[PDB]
């Protein structure tokens, strides 16, 4: 998987995090805020977000005119029937109908 | 200047709806509010969706929440039934398996593009071709197919054909490394990818239309067949991205010449030889093994040493340059993404549809819809049909000799879902 090149697109850090979270935890009964969402935020990839720029991918540049050869993008969006969780689509037109 | 007014959320009121507390009711959710909070994260960030959606002194049970806010249902069987009955509550394994699961929620919707409420209509399509001044084309090999090249991976497709000469993956078959070993096995096949001569689609003389009227940003093509230029497309308005028959290159010395000097070669099975090379390739084959004993070939020679190569992109190969250099100064600057008669399954040039700005509209002309991507209109069937009839409520001309014949014939366009309508004849 070689950067910039054509590829046919159609786990280390996994362990990391369940060893990470398992030692802020393990001492204690009761979670906190800024414990939990600093436990959320490291499983998330850095990005960018609307207000801080209207120019902002659609991936929320994950994947980016800067970042696009390295993009993880593919593998987050692609959450097959076979993973845990399940995706419920959602679309809301304007319509005159 | 911000036209993401479309994407922008409304700020809800407080922390969800929880804080035994309701155990099988539970403070459920509607379409709307996860639509919503799937727009709010994607509008302020991850960090700024975690502040506010939770409360300020919290327990492990709204990590559950926050993925059914976010329109996902946790299928784990063992732990469901934990939840509906009980109600810190959890416990420390499944407080992680939460964990992990919420992180990929988050992800799966921030790498998820959000479809325009207000562009989902043929009328809105054309409209919007209307005011367009830079507009950015995608094509694939269904351009072509009209005019009797099969594409890739269709029933029909190139893929295919070979797949009944047999080969595990008949992908392999421009495979870089795979060249590198064994150049026979390209070559063996070579021959069908030659480009013909001198013809061009309709589609193709839309895309000249489009650069006519000044509207024409960039066609990118991953098609080799050099069709494009035939058409009329511009030097600088096109992009080749995945290489073509202009030329090739020797392996081993880098030596470039006119692709047409190899053409002969290929018609009839031959490897192409660098005459440069010809002399030490001489003493490491020395029984003339290019065609359709190695004892002499040492073990830092390959089959490929002085074979020429034609300079279309391998799979594992680099991309020609310019393409490179002109997606940096293109997808900010577009104002329409269309994507013609491509699976869209072979990155970079896939993730031209990830890396776009988020207003900017997104339409799909293709037999198949692409199911990995969220387009916001996708016109499914023959890209020479639908060409054809987007032109005419455009009160267009297209550029082809068929168009005297086609300007007056009659498509009909049946919606199956929001932004996807089935365009026949
Ligand atoms: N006349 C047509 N009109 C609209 N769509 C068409 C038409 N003909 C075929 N299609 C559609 O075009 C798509 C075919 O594209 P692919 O066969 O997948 O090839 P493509 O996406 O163009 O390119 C992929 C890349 O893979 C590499 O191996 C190869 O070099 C190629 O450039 C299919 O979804 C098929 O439904
Ligand atoms: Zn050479």
């Amino acid at each position: 998987t070689h950067p910039g090149k054509m590829e046919l697109v159609y786990r280390k850090s996994d362990r990391e995090l369940t060893k990470n979270i398992l030692w802020r935890i393990a001492d204690k009964t009761t979670y906190d805020k800024e414990t939990i969402t600093d436990l959320i935020e490291q499983g998330i990839p850095k990005h960018s977000y609307l207000s801080g720029n209207p120019l902002t991918s659609v991936t929320n540049d994950i994947c980016s005119v800067e970042n696009y050869e390295t993009s993880s993008a593919f593998f987050y969006q692609q959450v097959h029937k076979k993973d845990r969780l399940q995706y419920l689509p959602l679309y809301a037109v304007s319509t005159f109908e | 200047s911000m036209s993401n007014d479309v994407l922008k959320p409304e700020t809800p009121k407080g922390p969800i709806i929880i804080s035994s507390n309701g155990i099988f009711y539970g403070p459920s959710f509607t379409k709307r509010e996860s639509l919503n909070a799937r727009m709010f994260l994607k509008y302020y960030g991850a960090h700024k969706f975690l502040d506010t959606y939770l409360p300020e002194d919290l327990n492990s049970l709204y990590i559950y929440y926050l993925i059914k806010l976010l329109g996902f249902e946790v299928k784990d069987q063992a732990l469901i039934g934990t939840i509906n009955s009980i109600v810190d509550p959890l416990a420390k394994k499944q407080t992680v398996r939460l964990i992990k699961d919420l992180q990929r929620a988050i992800n799966k919707v921030l790498c998820t593009r959000l479809r325009l409420s207000n562009f989902f209509t043929i009328d809105h399509f054309i409209q919007k071709l209307h005011t367009a001044r830079k507009i950015l084309v995608l094509t694939g090999a269904g351009v072509s197919t009209s005019l009797g090249i099969p594409d890739f991976r269709s029933s029909e497709g190139f893929y295919s054909k070979i797949k009944h000469l047999g080969l595990d993956d008949p992908q392999d078959v421009f495979n870089y490394n795979i060249f590198m070993h064994d150049p026979s096995v390209f070559y063996n096949i070579a021959n069908m990818v030659l480009p013909p001569e001198k013809i061009y689609s309709p589609l193709h003389s839309f895309i000249k239309m489009l650069q006519m009227k000044g509207k024409l940003l960039r066609n990118y093509t991953q098609n080799i067949d050099n069709l494009e230029s035939y058409a009329g497309i511009s030097t600088d308005k096109l992009v080749q991205c995945h290489g073509s028959f202009a030329t090739a290159t020797c392996v081993t010395c880098h030596w470039n010449l006119p692709g047409e000097r190899i053409f002969n070669k290929i018609r009839n099975l031959e490897l192409p030889l660098c005459p440069y090379c010809y002399k030490k390739r001489r003493e490491y084959f020395p029984e003339g093994y290019n065609n359709k004993s190695m004892s002499e070939r040492p073990p830092y020679i390959l089959n490929s040493y002085g074979v020429l190569k034609p300079d279309i992109t391998f799979f594992g190969e680099a991309l020609p340059n310019k393409f490179h250099k002109s997606i940096r100064e293109d997808i900010l600057e577009c104002d329409l993404l269309i994507c013609i008669g491509t699976s869209l399954k072979v990155a970079p040039v896939s993730e031209i549809v990830n890396m776009v700005p988020s207003h900017v509209p997104q339409v799909l002309i293709n037999r198949d819809p692409v199911k990995h991507a969220e387009f916001d209109l996708s016109l499914l069937g023959y890209c020479d049909d639908i060409a054809a009839m987007v032109a005419q409520k455009c009160g267009w001309t297209i550029p082809h000799k068929k168009w005297n014949d086609l300007k007056n014939k009659n498509f009909k366009s049946q919606e199956k879902d929001k932004g996807v309508y089935v365009v026949t004849s």
